[PDB]
């Protein structure tokens, strides 16, 4: 840890030229997304390449021909609402009343 | 071109469904296995709809034990039997509670 | 808002629909089902699976897909996956809530009597924000500092200063206790 | 992907949503390819590798080429060449099929074509090449096993890690929410009031 | 928008070598501009309606043939040789599309120096 | 802040000169002198003018036949 | 409009730097287009890029000529 | 030393196939990360790449082989019955 | 505006040496990277002046990384490069073709013309000895050695003007005080040749070709360049 | 494999933050190697725990010819819903 400590080092990429801490939306800019002012997070960003290469792979599957297979993991649950269900018992009704 | 393009400003064709798609004078998906549709095709039709899969847009058969997809191989709106019990999952909307 | 006019329940309600009071019994009731003598009508699937979903408890082993008809759906559906149950953004720790306009998790406490408030932003890490409200909350809990969720020892703790506010007070009005004035 | 050409009916009774869409979009740019007599495509996992067999058409002798010729050289195909002119005008064929008559070529060549998930060639195998790679199978699994023994992790996750530990993090400030006239002191009150019924 | 000169330029040029000038002793000796209008748009602002112009005009241009002893007396005595023609030269000398006399030859035009 | 006179003529000629020399010195001398430094290469073929250009060429003709001393034409074979 | 009653030569008044290309629509559209041609064996592509008298049968063309 | 071409010890022993072509098995940086990893790679007779296959892929590429052997036996008879098509055609 | 106003301005201005591209940093940056990807995959890229002029740098790096071959230059590498094609033709490609080559991987031609719809000055960025480039890249390693042998040889003005440098590269023999005789007697291994430690009739026998080999038998397919292709521009109409 | 599921545990945000042009080209890790799918998995195992050869899937098979099929009532007017 001394010799660390005392050794001049390098970066490990070449990452450090996105200089996150520039990446930015103003006072008086236009809002583009749901960012506040000031220094903007990676999260969505992040999140929305990984959809993206994940849907490259599953589109060239699909292209290929290969068995419609799936990721089994666990999936997170985005929503708050029972749709699905109460989407069921609407149709429900209305099944009755055509009866 | 045909009917594989509108001709107006509309961007997403509009089509009802059509007369064997419907039920009434439509088309049953098992009657190509009854006698008498058998007896009149004789050697000019073939029945099976597996003789008219497009090889170039199916998939592979999977297995059923693991996840997959319903649309690829199924087309039509029920759960087959052989493919095992699958899991209900209801949303728990007040975790604070518990 | 948790309204006094929102229902009870927080459960999804599949009424009993009655049928028409003086329609006739449907036509699939005439069905003979002995398996020596049968007789199955027209339609007869067509209208008891669909007269099986009144009683709005017999939904059916696979509701609501037994009456989900809509291929749009059935596309989307999926076998054999393991799903979550809670959304992403609710916390179990009581008083931390999502204000999304604003990009915080706020918890919400009551102490000495007073409604109080505090915000977290979410733009540095929705985990780590979510978090720091949980552990936020929890200090409160353990510090006293929440009325509900007090302890013996809080209590006691607290009284000493109250005792020191009411002598003051006493003495702010000592005067008329008296009789003087 | 082997459309029907001149197909019945007034729509396409393909797929054409989704990833089909680009698939189709792709796939129009070569109505010939694959080969009309070629094999069912095969595909394998994970990356959708696809093999397929077919007759390839005949080429020149190579003694007989002229030699390469720009930026992607080939070898002619040796193709019997289309009837003259004088021969269509005599003969009983509309002028419509007369122009679009064509050279013909032999399909006599057996190999096997392997190809990406978007049936792109990327070798062709002849039977000598693969019953040769079929004989020396046993000893490339053993090659394998033993170059996987070469494998390291990668040492960035551990060097990121060291300096995380060693070295100064700054952590910029975000999401200065603005105040009006009424300032911000960390904490938010509720208001108190009485029931007026 | 000088796409308009360059057109009014080569067409004269064209007109004049059908008609038998020598192209290489052609000069524009002097322009005229002539005002035809000015489009007229309406530009609505905060307090008030203006008025934003598109000019139409006409230009006339006056080209000569230089006779053979001007040319002369301008090229071979007073040094003033077209900067195109002097270019040729020297791409003509640069790519070797001329032989060696040719140096000599063009040394009373070729550069500034010579 | 608005102009106090109408600026005459002769200051309006003058500014026409100045401005004159300006663009002059500023654009069009360069423009000019990098056009014919240019003309050592051969000419630029844009792939997107491919339907309706001519075929891509080096030569770069010389204009003033009458400073030529070398050959024009070659006869016609047979 | 077409009939040109609107206001919508006022914005036209004023410069702008650029303008929207609608490209990923667009070639949308070209595609569909291009795919209900080829169904039926017609290469609107090509037919749209040959120069003038020029004549190529098939899916052929400089690539062909250098290798024939 | 560079990574490619390998070097002696960074590769197997060259497979010769009866088409001037070449197989060997080296670890490569694969296309989704260009992590290494070991596959069976291929080169045609001036040394220029191919493709390679990794274990998973080699493995069911040899599960498919026998079903290719039927087909280049029936495609072959094929182009036997189109050669004398052609040769009775003249 | 006033021509002036620029020697106004900059009067006791530095140059920056970076250009700055529109947008923020990391747009920047994905900027660069991209036309870096583009331009591997391409070998030769039609830009401004100024973007070919700040791309050649990372053009420059990226080989300059990929040929060290170690795993802290190919993390390097990957930091820089987007796409599995350019990080093949990078790998596969340009550094064998580079093996010998010091530095200087890279160049950059001002076309002396201003182009059309915007008046912006135009250029090409290319790499170096690649077919079809701009003009012939010069030798490196042993094949440097044989062009300054034969211009020794070729005359006595060349063989004074290389001498010094001729000792160094071991072109003089010691024996005679002459230049060697044999210059094949300084031929070494080259990294991008296949070490031979590995040490015709066949009916699908590959023909030999200038740059990859030929299959003997015919496939109805457009090369890899005019295989797909779409209109490069769909015109989007005016609404009045 | 996996890859890290949004929210991302702010180590997980914060590396990929540092590493983006190198660690999002292929995310996809063995698991276990990703935090956020290990503490995801791991709390529904908990909830559970509180609650408490490989061959293609084939429909099976719809054909006959005894006289039993043959003879058997089509029952296309009864409104079967399961078609095949």
């Amino acid at each position: 840890t001394q010799d660390f400590l005392l050794e001049r080092h390098k970066p490990l990429t070449r990452d450090y030229r996105y200089k996150w801490k520039y990446n930015f939306r103003g006072r008086w800019s236009r809002r583009i997304g749901k960012h506040k002012p000031g220094i903007r997070s990676v999260e969505k960003k992040i999140r929305q390449r990984i959809v993206r290469i994940r849907k490259r792979y599953m589109g060239q599957r699909i292209e290929a021909g290969l068995p419609p297979y799936v990721w089994g993991g666990p999936w997170p649950q985005w929503g708050r609402k029972r749709s699905l269900f109460i989407r069921g018992e609407m149709y429900r009704r209305m099944l009755i009343y055509s009866f | 071109t045909k009917h594989n393009l509108t001709y107006s400003g509309r961007v997403r064709a509009f089509k009802p469904p059509s007369a064997a798609q419907r039920w009434e004078m439509g088309e049953s998906k098992y009657a190509w296995r009854l006698p008498i549709p058998n007896l009149l095709a004789g050697d000019e039709m073939q029945l099976n709809p597996a003789l008219r899969i497009d090889e170039s847009t199916t998939q592979m058969f999977p297995d059923f034990s693991k996840p997959f997809f319903h649309n690829a191989h199924f087309n039509f709106s029920w759960k087959p039997e052989e493919v095992p019990f699958q899991q209900t999952v209801k949303l728990d909307i007040t975790p604070w509670r518990r | 808002s948790a309204n006094p006019y929102k229902p009870k329940s927080r459960e999804v309600f599949h009424p009993y629909v009655p049928a028409p009071e003086h329609l006739p019994p449907p036509a699939y009731t005439t069905a003979v089902l002995k398996p020596m003598q049968q007789f199955i009508p027209k339609d007869f699937y067509r209208d008891m699976r669909v007269d099986s979903l009144r009683d709005g408890v017999s939904l059916g082993s696979d509701f609501p897909w037994n009456v989900t008809h809509k291929y749009r759906f059935w596309r989307r559906r999926k076998y054999n996956v393991q799903l979550d149950d809670r959304f992403i953004r609710l916390s179990p720790v009581t008083g931390v809530d999502y204000y999304p306009r604003l990009n915080v998790f706020a918890v919400q406490w009551r102490e000495d009597g007073q409604h109080r408030i505090r915000w977290f932003r979410a733009a540095y890490g929705l985990t780590r924000a979510m978090r720091a409200a949980e552990n936020f909350r929890k200090t409160l809990e353990a510090t006293g500092r929440v009325d509900n969720w007090r302890t013996a020892r809080h209590l006691r703790q607290q009284m000493l200063e109250r005792r020191q506010q009411l002598k003051l007070r006493k003495k702010r009005f000592a005067k008329i206790s008296s009789g003087q004035f | 992907g082997n459309f029907r050409i001149k197909p019945p009916g007034v729509r396409h009774a393909f797929p054409k949503l989704g990833t089909h869409r680009m698939v189709m979009f792709r796939r129009m740019n070569l109505l010939n390819w694959p080969p009309e007599d070629a094999s069912p495509l095969h595909p394998i996992e994970p990356w959708g590798r696809q093999f397929f067999v077919f007759n390839a058409f005949a080429t020149i002798d190579p003694a007989d080429w002229c030699g390469p010729r720009g930026p992607f050289p080939r070898l002619p195909p040796l193709a019997k060449p289309a009837p003259d002119a004088a021969t269509l005008a005599a003969s009983p064929s509309s002028l419509l099929s007369a122009l679009r008559e064509t050279e013909e070529r032999s399909a006599t060549r057996t190999v096997m074509c392997v190809t990406d998930f978007a049936q792109r060639p990327l070798m062709f195998l002849g039977k000598d090449d693969f019953r040769a790679l079929r004989e020396n199978l046993p000893r490339i699994k053993e090659e394998l096993k033993a170059f996987k023994e070469r494998i390291q992790p990668n040492p960035v996750h551990a060097q990121y890690d060291l300096r995380r530990k060693l070295l100064v993090y700054p952590r910029q400030a975000m999401q200065r929410l603005k105040t009006g006239e009424h300032g911000g002191y960390g904490t938010r009150r509720g208001t108190i009031r009485e029931r007026k019924t | 928008r000088v796409n308009y000169l360059l057109n009014l330029l080569n067409a004269s040029r064209k007109k004049i070598h059908e008609q038998g000038g020598d192209i290489s002793r052609v000069y524009v000796e002097s322009y005229m501009l002539n005002i035809q209008g000015q489009i007229k748009r309406p530009q609505f602002r905060l307090r008030m309606v203006n008025l934003i112009k598109t000019w139409k005009f006409a230009v006339v241009l006056r080209f000569r043939e230089y006779p053979m002893d001007e040319y002369f007396h301008k090229l071979f005595i007073l040094k003033h040789v077209p900067r195109s023609l002097t270019t040729d030269m020297r791409l003509a000398l640069a790519g070797q599309r001329v032989g060696l006399h040719a140096v000599r030859d063009w040394y009373p035009f070729l550069d500034s120096k010579t | 802040a608005v102009p106090k006179g109408k600026r005459s003529k002769h200051k309006c000629k003058q500014r026409q000169l100045i401005y004159f020399f300006d663009q002059f010195d500023g654009v069009f001398k360069r423009r000019r002198e990098s056009f014919y430094r240019s003309f050592y290469n051969p000419p630029y073929f844009s792939k997107q003018t491919e339907q309706t250009s001519l075929p891509p060429s080096v030569l770069r003709p010389f204009r003033f036949p009458g400073f030529w001393p070398g050959r024009f034409a070659f006869k016609m074979a047979s | 409009n077409k009939v040109r009653t609107d206001k919508k030569e006022r914005k036209r008044a004023f410069p702008q730097r650029g303008f929207w290309k609608k490209q990923n629509f667009l070639q949308v559209k070209n595609n569909t287009v291009r795919l209900a041609f080829a169904v039926q064996g017609v290469d609107l592509l090509k037919l749209k890029r040959l120069r003038w008298g020029e004549v190529r049968k098939g899916n052929t063309g400089w690539w062909t000529d250098d290798y024939r | 030393t560079l990574y490619w071409p390998p070097t002696r010890k960074d590769r197997s022993k060259r497979i010769r196939l009866p088409s001037g072509k070449k197989c060997f098995v080296f670890n490569a940086k694969r296309d989704q990360d260009g992590e290494l990893e070991p596959v069976l790679c291929f080169v045609d007779s001036q040394d220029n790449l191919l493709m390679w296959f990794n274990e998973e892929e080699l493995l069911e590429f040899e599960k498919l082989m026998p079903r290719l052997e039927s087909y280049y036996e029936l495609w072959e008879e094929k182009a036997s019955r189109t050669r004398m098509v052609a040769a009775v055609k003249e | 505006g006033w021509s002036k106003v620029v020697n106004f301005l900059n009067k006791g201005v530095q140059r920056r040496p970076h250009r700055r591209l529109p947008g923020q940093p990391h747009h920047q940056w994905n900027m660069l990277k991209t036309q870096l990807d583009q331009l591997v995959r391409s070998d030769r890229l039609e830009l401004t002046l100024p973007r070919a002029h700040e791309l050649q740098q990372y053009a420059e790096e990226l080989v300059h990384f990929a040929k060290q071959n170690t795993p802290e230059s190919s993390l390097i590498v990957e930091s820089m490069i987007f796409t599995p094609a350019a990080r093949r033709k990078l790998f596969h490609e340009l550094c064998p073709l580079y093996a010998n080559r010091p530095f200087f991987y890279t160049r950059v031609v001002n076309q002396h013309r201003l182009r059309m719809r915007d008046a912006a000055p135009m250029a090409y960025l290319e790499f170096v000895d690649r077919p079809g480039e701009i003009r012939p890249a010069r030798p490196v390693g042993f094949e440097r050695k044989q062009a300054i042998w034969e211009e020794m040889q070729a005359t006595r003005r060349g063989r004074r003007q290389w001498w010094n440098h001729a000792k160094k590269l071991g072109l003089i023999d010691e024996e005679t005080g002459d230049v060697i005789s044999d210059i094949n007697a300084l031929r070494r291994p080259s990294a991008a040749e296949w070490e031979e430690s590995d040490s015709s009739p066949s009916p699908y026998k590959m023909v030999a070709a200038p740059k990859r080999a030929l299959e003997p038998f015919f496939v109805d397919l457009p090369p890899p360049t005019e295989r797909y292709r779409k209109q490069r521009y769909v015109f989007k109409r005016f609404d009045p | 494999m996996d890859h890290p599921q949004f929210p991302y545990e702010p180590h997980e945000l914060e590396k990929m933050r540092d590493l983006y042009g190198v660690l999002l080209k292929w995310p996809y890790r063995e698991q276990g190697q990703v935090a956020s799918v290990a503490a995801r998995r791991a709390s529904l195992e908990s909830k559970r725990e509180e609650r408490l050869t490989e061959v293609a899937g084939q429909l099976k098979v719809t054909t006959g010819c005894s006289d039993s099929y043959v003879y058997a009532p089509s029952e296309m007017e009864t409104g079967l819903y399961r078609e095949h």
